[PDB]
RNA sequence: GUAGAAACUGCGAACGGCUCAUUAAAACAGUUAUAGUCUACUUGACAUUUAUAAGGAUAACUACGGAAAAGCUGUAGCUAAUACUUGCAUUAUCCUUUUGGAUAAGUAUUUGUUAGAAGGAAUUAUAACAAAGAAGUAACACGUAAAGUGUGUAUCAAUCGAGUUUCUGACCUAUCAGCUUUUGAUGUUAGGGUAUUGGCCUAACAUGGCUAUGACGGGUAACGGGGAAUUAGAGUUCGAUUCCGGAGAGGGAGCCUGAGAAAUAGCUACCACAUCUAAGGAAGGCAGCAGGCGCGUAAAUUACCCAAUUCUAAAGAAGAGAGGUAGUGACAAGAAAU
């Protein structure tokens, strides 16, 4: 399947050692395409040799198909990927796994452990 | 209790902040800084909704952690620093200097500034006091105290303070031929020569300013800023150059693209 | 009934279980801190002199010193008294307590010997246990070893290997900080002198 | 070195959230003054009358306990710190005139005597003299330019504010016409008190102040405002309710700590309630986020998560029923099949 790639407000951020832009991908008469395809396409666009340095999010296909608005992020290296980002987007990307899933039970148990009521 | 308040609702965000209604519930209350809260903005807002460097407040925090942002050629780290009316903010990772200016539309806007002119800030002194042993000190709008000023300098003059040495260079007075900016007027953002003043007995004194298009307006004496004499505006004005553009013919200019 | 007898000079204590009223009688109508010979308390405890120093009453209420009453009397407690645990800065609470006077109300009595008698107690007056913490401050260790300011005491610390970190040291970084403050002060004086001289120059 | 629970200490906890009973020139709004004050964090200038590094005083802990129980506690031993506390130069000025000599040594705050960049006007800034006199000026920890930071300290100013305060403004009612003044009513003098001023209070002295331009009273199924409903335009009615300000946490009263509370998920006392209770004694405030009872026609889950905003601190990695999402939802509103 083929498609057209469009990049809006391409602006590089040295402070994060990253770049930002908006992704507009035209895939007429074909439904929403997977993110891996456009990842390969943009890697070839910007002469990127590694795939695990791209973050994509907010891909809304809009009413009627044939269009898709989204915001893309690129990274300098995996070190920056793990450096300047939180853990949930990395989990979505597929690099790390989530933490303990108790939720508010951590705070409930912290209050339960009334100070100097537990010898340990 | 009734201690000092510590929140500002998003609807109660100051006028010139330009923050969306539904984007949360609260706007940051700037910590006690060198400038008033009502007339200054935090660096988080400044680099987020204008510079667009990051997308989350915590990302902004991670940026601020690295000692990259500088104010008045010195380092700052707290996310709540109101930049103030006039200053220089430097970013060394890209070697770019920004200077805060206004718009004829009444807001704050950063202006790209070269290194040579980025070492000069202009401060209007607000008070003149005398200390022990006859040393005269000047208190600026910048929240900065400058000791040992010239006897030449008066209350309303402006001073060419250097960023590094912390010392004065020259004075600029307030004749009818001195360029002056308006800080928080309802006609803020106009550059003029001031036709004259009008001193009132024991009340506000109203000064008349004339523009490049012969328009004349009036403003309270409190909120003016001596920016330069008749030669030229010493620092680089924004794209609008500080001349206020009429509404209908502004629409004409916008339509003609 | 339960007498915790402690030896201050041996850092140890022992629990003695007695029941008879008249056995503990000779300790009656005595405030805490009195000098009493613990003779009737036991066959070998005779001769021992005890300074009555603690106790706990029937329902568990503690004892005090200032309140020289005979019963439970509620009263005000301060941040820094001897029998209170504040929950917040300056918090106060009224809590029921039993007066200093000794009577037929005590669940237990904490007593310590002040003068050695005749007999011996296993594990109480024979053995001893040390400080269980070595000295840490430089003056403290210097006094306890008597080696003045000749050499560093950092090599003469008690082993549990692992050693406590001596405070109030003689570090060259401390010396450098001192010289930094001195030179910074003189430089600041120089700068202020320059400023005032140039102010004189620009006066006219 | 990398880390580290338990611990002492710093800081917040006085923010937020919730509700509208009291409130009728009180609050609130606009608009001043503070030349009558204080002001946490931060920022900027900057100081005066043993040292090759000073003293104890204690936690956690170890060991004997006790009561039913709780944010309970005694003696013994200890040890620390940026907790507590003593304390180690020197600066400025005059004469011959780069430099020799001579000289002076208190910051606030208080009192007495003179002169006197700004404001409009000072008993202003300040200078000199006579006195008193605080609190200090680093005995504390880390590492950046191919010297720096952290913590903490005197003052000045700004900041984030607060407190008093002038002026103008309101619902109904005369079947409320005379109110206030021994118990301060109105003012003068002097004083105590507070951060400043004041009948705020004390003593003396004066007899005064408000009023058909509706005071004093009574009601309000009355928190005030920008707002909402309706409009030809005038108006009338609702305004608990996203936010600003006020008050409150059962209803009065009091109080410590703390810069800042007359705080209530801080304490004390009364009543009304009500819990546990070995009967001896303990601890209580859902008008916070959920839910129960009762009331009434009348109102949603004992869900998820701090991912968004923004807060707190020793401030990236931890909490946040502030808050976002989910759930119930013909309160209303908009788009559109049969």
């Amino acid at each position: 399947d083929q498609f057209t790639i469009r990049v809006k407000k391409y602006m590089s951020n040295p402070l994060l050692r990253r770049k930002q832009f908006a992704l507009e991908i035209l895939h007429p008469n074909k439904g929403s395409v997977a993110k891996k395809e456009v990842k390969e396409r943009l890697a070839k666009m910007y002469k990127l040799n590694n795939v695990n340095t791209i973050v994509l999010f907010g891909f809304k296909t809009l009413f009627g198909g044939g269009r898709t608005k989204g915001f893309g992020l690129i990274y300098k290296n995996v070190d920056a990927v793990k450096k300047f980002e939180k853990k949930y987007r990395l989990v979505r990307e597929g690099l790390i796994d989530k933490e303990t899933k108790a939720g508010r039970r951590a705070s409930k148990e912290l209050k339960n452990r009334r100070k100097k009521v537990r010898g340990t | 209790g009734k201690g000092i308040k510590k929140h500002l609702k998003r609807v109660n965000a100051p006028s010139h902040w330009m923050l969306n209604k539904m984007g949360g519930q609260y706007a940051p209350k700037t910590s006690s800084g060198p400038h008033k809260l009502l007339e200054s903005i935090p660096l988080v807002i400044l680099l987020r909704n204008r510079l667009k460097y990051a997308l989350t407040f915590d990302e902004v925090k991670m940026i601020l952690i690295q000692k990259i942002v500088k104010v008045d050629n010195k380092v700052r780290t707290d996310c709540t620093f109101p930049v103030g009316l006039m200053d220089v903010i430097h970013i060394t990772k890209s070697n770019e200097y920004f200077r805060l200016l206004y718009d004829i539309k009444g807001r704050f806007v950063p202006h790209r500034i070269t290194n040579e002119e980025s070492k000069y800030k202009l401060c209007k002194v607000k008070k003149i006091l005398l200390r022990k042993g006859r040393l005269s000190i000047a208190v600026t709008h910048d929240g900065r105290s400058i000791p040992y000023i010239h006897p030449d300098v008066k209350v309303n003059d402006t001073v060419r303070l250097d960023l590094e040495t912390g010392k004065v260079l020259e004075h600029l007075k307030f004749q009818v031929g001195s360029l002056v900016m308006v800080t928080a007027g309802h006609s803020v953002g106009r550059v003029g020569v001031i036709s004259s003043i009008d001193k009132n007995m024991g009340t506000y004194d109203i000064i008349h300013v004339k523009d490049s298009r012969n328009k004349v307006f009036a403003t309270r004496l409190s909120n003016v800023f001596v920016i330069g004499d008749n030669t030229k505006p010493y620092i680089s004005l924004p794209r609008e150059k500080g001349i206020k553009l009429d509404i209908i013919e502004e629409r004409r200019n916008r339509l003609k693209a | 009934m339960k007498l915790n007898i402690s030896n201050p000079l041996n850092n140890v204590q022992k629990s003695i279980e007695i029941d008879d009223e008249k056995k503990l009688l000779p300790f009656m109508e005595k405030r805490i801190g009195n000098a009493v010979p613990g003779d009737s308390i036991g066959e070998e405890f005779t001769g021992y002199v005890f300074r009555i120093t603690g106790g706990n009453d029937k329902q568990g209420f503690p004892m005090i010193q200032g309140v020289l009453t005979n019963n439970r009397v509620r009263l005000l407690f301060k941040k820094g008294m001897k029998c209170y645990r504040p929950r917040k800065k300056g918090e106060r609470k009224r809590k029921s307590v039993r007066g200093c006077i000794v009577g037929q109300d005590l669940s237990a009595l904490n007593l310590t010997l002040v003068k050695k008698g005749v007999n011996e107690i296993p594990g109480l007056t024979d053995k001893a246990v040390g400080k269980k913490l070595g000295p840490k401050r430089a003056s403290k260790i210097r006094k306890l070893f008597n080696l003045d300011k000749s050499d560093d005491v950092r090599k003469y610390v008690i082993g549990r290997f692992i050693k406590p970190k001596i405070q109030r040291l003689v570090t060259e970084k401390r010396l450098l900080r001192k010289r930094n403050l001195l030179q910074a002060k003189e430089k600041r004086r120089l700068e202020k002198k320059q400023q005032l001289k140039e102010y004189k120059q620009l006066l006219n």
